[PDB]
């Protein structure tokens, strides 16, 4: 599975695109609501101070937080995640497939181990 | 092919008399128009959204 860090960055960044959807839908509603309160209804008024309120900041904070990730982006080169030698996998491929197959031999080599 | 082409003349008319009669029924019939619109751009974005 992949490292730590790389999993709360994609989580922040699936947080990042429903906060946009969320953004989308409270659009969808003040959009709603701003035409009865054209057709002259005063009572859904109070609503749109909140879902106007509520848009701007949702629509600020998502951006904010999409600028944080851009910043990690370009601050993580080489960095959190040190390099590591202990041999590499491309070659080491011939190693794991050494020492499976002695494993395999040890259970044909013990005839009790095979039931 | 029609015709030799001068058809077009300058000419001068006077404006019409004004009075409340009918720009105010005009910029009414167009709040009606606007509002039409409104609720056609509301009806749009929703479907879109």
């Amino acid at each position: 599975m992949q490292p730590p860090y790389i999993q709360e960055r994609l989580k922040s960044l699936n947080d990042i695109e429903t906060q946009l959807c969320s953004m989308l839908q409270e659009a969808s509603q003040v959009t709603f609501i701003f035409g009865e309160l054209k057709r002259g209804n005063e009572s859904v008024k109070p609503q749109f101070e909140n879902h106007v309120k509520q848009f701007y900041e949702r629509l600020d904070k998502s951006t904010t937080q999409l600028r944080k990730e851009i910043q990690l982006l370009d601050e993580n080169v080489g960095t959190r995640l040190l390099p590591i030698n202990v041999n590499k996998k491309a070659l080491g491929q011939d190693t794991e497939k050494m020492e499976e197959q002695l494993d395999l031999l040890s259970a044909i080599l013990d005839p009790s181990k095979s039931k | 092919k029609v015709v030799k082409p001068s058809s077009l003349n300058s000419d001068k008319i006077p404006y019409v008399a004004p009075t409340k009669k009918e720009y105010i029924e005009l910029d009414i019939l167009n709040k009606g128009w606007k509002l039409q619109s409104l609720n056609e751009s509301k009806d749009l974005l929703r479907a879109s959204f």
